């Protein structure tokens, strides 16, 4: 659920 | 949407402005290479470039209009393609060498330090040689890299129609650059074709390298960052 | 090279005449599928199609001008791309199915019978859907299939190697002129011509991907003793591991 | 090599 890519994108 | 209204000149400007920086490797050049060190250099570098690729992708016109899930899928599909076309581009004026970074310029024969690597180097080097014989321009390079981002994962998905509209704009931009360079119509169409057929070879190289990277992970020749394992995991 | 002096219309006509036949699978419709029998059908079919592809490639303008060792490398590189683009062409008019053969029309749920296959089916189906959306025409299909043959292996000794490469690029440039010719004749505008040329050629990146995946998958079936591969197919497959 | 032979036919 907590892919690094995900959170890098929504910055 | 705002990427559909850009002019050809403004598409170039936006791509040229979004370019990532050229990162240096950590490599201490007083010591020679092992198989573990070289591979650690390659993956460490790739891990840092991946962070800046995410920033660059977000600046590619139209990308920010996609759902977060769609952006994720595209980057997962294309990330190594994007890294390799980067590599091939900066290696363009160094025949026989791959410029991974300014302080990591590797001969064809240094790929032998890592098992299975030289086959990959050879394909990378022949693509660079191709760029060089075409005299690929910076403005054309930024268009090809963007196309890869938007094209490679687009069929593995309104979301598709927007991407194809943005891709058409980038085609228009490439042609605009060639019309500005003085090429006839026939020569424009021919060059457009030649440039896009390279994207087939770049896809081939990414698929091959994804496999080599997997093997190097399994055999445990080097530890990979969490981000890199995750990008690797998406393909399998 | 008489092929370099062909008009666009002569290129089209030669490519259309070169088309291989549509082959039947050895599917016995009154036996249950297994993973082994389905892979058997696909590789038996592939093997017979290969003989017709060798003779098609000979008919592609410029190909016979190359040396025997370059012809070998090109086909070895591209054989599965070529088979797969054929399959996606054949499947154009059958939404959700892959027409491997007239007696072998498979949906994704049948692909699941072979492990790892359904992923590849899904890529092939989505490509067929792209073809249908684009309204890809046979004349354009034969140009694309020829470009794959000439281009895919083209980058893998001074004058010798160089002038084989030059020649190939001259033929590839002629196929581009021919595609543009076709779109112009069909009444597409100057802008639509370059946009479509682009959209068509970007599909080759997706076909390359599918072939890479399918070669891995086939290698895996081979290495698990799922299906005996003919010596030809073994040679073709082994070209990608060396 | 089979492919090599087939191409000579
Ligand atoms: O900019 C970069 C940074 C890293 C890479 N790269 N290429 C690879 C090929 C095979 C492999 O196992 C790892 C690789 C990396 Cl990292 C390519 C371009
Ligand atoms: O016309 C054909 C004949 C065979 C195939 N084909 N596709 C495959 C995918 C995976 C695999 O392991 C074998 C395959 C064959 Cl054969 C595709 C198109």
């Amino acid at each position: 659920k907590h892919k690094i890519l995900h959170r890098l994108l929504q910055d | 949407s705002l990427a559909l209204s850009l002019t050809a000149d403004q598409m170039v400007s936006a791509l040229l402005d979004a370019e990532p920086p050229i990162l240096y490797s950590e490599y201490d050049p007083t010591r020679p290479f092992s198989e573990a060190s070289m591979m650690g250099l390659l993956t460490n570098l790739a891990d840092r470039e991946l962070v800046h690729m995410i920033n660059w992708a977000k600046r590619v016109p139209g990308f920010v209009d996609l759902t977060l899930h769609d952006q994720v899928h595209l980057l997962e599909c294309a990330w190594l393609e994007i890294l390799m076309i980067g590599l091939v581009w900066r290696s363009m004026e160094h025949p026989g060498k791959l410029l991974f970074a300014p302080n990591l310029l590797l001969d064809r024969n240094q790929g032998k330090c890592v098992e299975g690597m030289v086959e990959i180097f050879d394909m990378l080097l022949a693509t660079s040689s191709r760029f060089r014989m075409m005299n690929l321009q910076g403005e054309e390079f930024v268009c090809l890299k963007s196309i890869i981002l938007l094209n490679s994962g687009v069929y593995t998905f309104e979301e598709k129609d927007h991407i194809h509209r943005v891709l058409d704009k980038i085609t228009d931009t490439l042609i605009h650059l060639m019309a500005k360079a003085g090429l006839t119509l026939q020569q424009q169409h021919q060059r457009l074709a030649q440039l896009l057929l390279i994207l087939s070879h770049i896809r081939h190289m990414s698929n091959k390298g994804m496999e080599h990277l997997y093997s190097m992970k399994c055999k445990n020749v080097v530890p990979l960052s969490d981000l890199l394992l995750e990008m690797l995991d998406a393909h399998r």
